[PDB]
DNA sequence: CACGACCCGCACGTACGCAGC
DNA sequence: GGCTGCGTACGTGCGGGTCGT
């Protein structure tokens, strides 16, 4: 009994609170009284409100085409279930793609994608809804990736949308190469085999090795943290070159456990 | 002085009362001009109506000044609009600097169970599962594209098909868009479910594998068809950690994708790019999610393939092998 | 479709804050 | 300072809602 009283009087309040705030809310949104000299009765501010309202479910199917091309850089198309001709295609797909409609209108969808694509594509056409991922064209080849979603009713309909000097390596705590980038042979002029399955220190300098080595222990240590380490290298020129790695040990987000040591290797 | 009572309150009665009536009958008309059918937006919740009202009032303001009206009335089909609401698979928030969901889209239902007409006009972070709400803070303000994930309530629930508020199961949610300004700003998402592997609604492919780890993405199984993609036998691969494929370049990302996993429910990871058992690697996007009791079990993968195969250069010791 | 369990929203009566002949 | 028209804020009582075992 004695529980209730205080917790309903607050509750009330908090109702109050509330409220008010939602009328002083649609105050200052109906353009009559944002205007007007002072604040108005509660009663004749929403008067006002009812009375503007009037002067208009929620949002027309053009309203909201605008609210989700400004949601996703995407368009509209539907296509013939199976034969991949296209049928329609919104205008957006000129700002998405640069595909002028007369091109983009005539075309089949499988000459649309990317070729190896096509057989995905003819996989996500054989008779609920569907949804998937494809590349596409872009005209003026740099193709762009595309998300698709849709159903079926004879054709499908859908909309797709896009998502919006230095090399890296992997080593493990002995320092053994895991994993080399690629452009690493620009970097240093080496074939990533001639480095995978070997220690790193073997290319430092003599008198700068022990930096390397203990470096690495550091950042073991460091848990997590950064350090950066300069030091000499061998090219496959036979000529050293200076280098600032940045290294911090990686370990599992669950486990927080060891994987590697993550380093990024500049020329300075 | 009961003389001086009698006129003291009577007058405060009946005067108040009808201040009342005046009040009420000046709200459910309001409400009944209202968007929504008078089936409803008759027999509708007082402080809702406001709600509503200023939702839809604020919705058309943001919307007007997109400009995006002076040429509004020739531009498109209006048959192809009926059906672009449809072709989406998720629904679409317009919610503002302080977090009121001015806009929910009717597709809403078919998701989260909950109606726009219970929600529209309410705090987001009445509705989303705190540890997030400072995720989804972030993104509301200050380029301008936003990406992300958050949990929000569900009433739909894994067979069930409805339910009530107070059994709200979290479900979560790709949320994806935009922040438009007018003087103040607003979000624009559209909020993607992640479907189930268990639940699957909707067809896979050969081109789509799956696959399941430990909660430290160390394998426990995946099906066959890895081999005829990108030249891996399944049982190569079992006691593996899933970062020691991952490409260098991305496994910061995947870091994200993972840590996120854990922290939420499930995650879809940016088109990533994995190392063949050989030459080179495949692009590549995983849905995640975890399976419980209750206590965390599992990590359940599928996995959509994008391409083909640098086909040649070598990353890593096992490719060297 | 009962039943106290309640929780919610609702309005009523009223009490403190401001005009003015 | 009288006592009234004019309004917003506080607390309690009554009716129609949903759980739970």
């Amino acid at each position: 009994e004695r529980l209730a009283r205080e917790n309903h009087s607050e509750i009330e309040r908090r109702r109050r609170n509330k409220m008010t705030a939602y009328i002083t809310e649609l105050s200052d949104m109906v353009p009559t009284c944002s205007a007007l000299a002072r604040k108005p009765d509660k009663l004749t501010i929403l008067r006002m409100a009812v009375s503007h309202m009037k002067s208009l479910s929620f949002l027309t199917d053009q309203e909201l085409k605008h609210l989700i091309l400004e949601a996703a850089d995407g368009f509209l198309f539907i296509v013939s279930c199976e034969t991949g001709r296209v049928v329609y295609v919104s205008d957006s797909v000129t700002p998405v793609l640069n595909q002028p409609q007369s091109e983009w209108f005539g075309s089949t969808l499988y000459d649309q994608v990317h070729p190896d694509d096509v057989d995905k594509l003819r996989e996500q056409l054989s008779t609920s809804r569907r949804s998937f991922i494809c590349r596409m064209r872009c005209g003026t080849p740099h193709f762009v990736v595309v998300h698709c979603t849709g159903y079926i009713k004879f054709c499908l309909v859908a909309i797709g949308r896009l998502q919006v000097t230095e090399f890296i390596s992997r080593h493990n705590i002995e320092g053994i190469f895991t994993f080399v980038d690629h452009r690493c042979v620009a970097t240093v002029g080496y074939q990533p085999q001639e480095l995978l399955g070997k220690n790193i220190v073997e290319f430092c300098h003599p008198e700068d090795q022990q930096l390397l080595r203990d470096s690495f222990q550091q950042v073991v240590k460091l848990k997590g943290q950064v350090l950066s380490v300069m030091f000499r290298f061998r090219s496959k020129t036979r000529e050293w070159l200076w280098m600032r790695t940045s290294s911090f040990t990686f370990q599992n987000p669950y486990s927080d456990e060891i994987e590697y040591i993550i380093c990024t290797n500049t020329n300075v | 002085k009961r003389s001086s009572s009698e006129l003291r309150k009577e007058k405060s009665r009946d005067a108040a009362r009808c201040r009342r009536s005046k009040e009420t009958e000046v709200f459910y008309e309001l409400a009944h001009e209202l968007p929504l059918p008078h089936s409803v937006s008759s027999h509708l919740d007082k402080a809702s109506i406001m709600r509503l009202a200023i939702s839809f009032l604020r919705t058309h303001k943001l919307l007007s000044s997109v400009c995006s009206e002076n040429e509004s009335e020739a531009e498109a089909d209006q048959q192809m609009d009926n059906l672009y609401l449809k072709a989406l698979e998720g629904f679409i928030a317009v919610v503002t600097q302080d977090g009121d969901m001015i806009f929910l889209s009717e597709n809403i239902s078919k998701f989260m169970g909950l109606t726009q007409v219970e929600l529209t006009g309410h705090s987001i972070f009445d509705f989303t599962h705190p540890c997030d709400h400072e995720e989804i803070r972030e993104n509301l303000t200050l380029s301008t594209e936003r990406d992300f994930f958050m949990r929000m309530k569900c009433t739909v629930t894994n067979r069930g098909r409805t339910v009530n508020l107070k059994s709200a199961t979290w479900k979560v949610l790709h949320c994806t868009g935009q922040v438009r300004v007018y003087n103040l700003s607003c979000l624009i998402i559209m909020c993607e479910p992640i479907q189930h592997p268990s639940h699957m609604d909707i067809p896979l492919d050969s081109k789509t594998f799956l696959s399941r780890h430990s909660m430290d993405m160390k394998f426990t199984y995946c099906d066959d068809r890895i081999l005829e993609l990108i030249g891996y036998h399944p049982e190569e691969l079992l006691g593996r950690s899933a970062y020691e494929f991952y490409h260098a370049l991305d496994s910061e990302n995947m870091t994200k994708s993972h840590q996120n996993l854990c922290t939420k429910g499930q995650v879809v990871s940016g088109q990533y790019r994995m190392l063949a058992k050989h030459g080179g690697y495949v692009w590549l996007e995983t849905q995640g999610t975890v399976i419980y009791n209750l206590q965390p079990q599992c990590i359940m993968c599928v996995n959509y393939v994008l391409s083909e195969i640098k086909n040649d250069v070598v990353f890593s010791m096992d490719q060297t092998e």
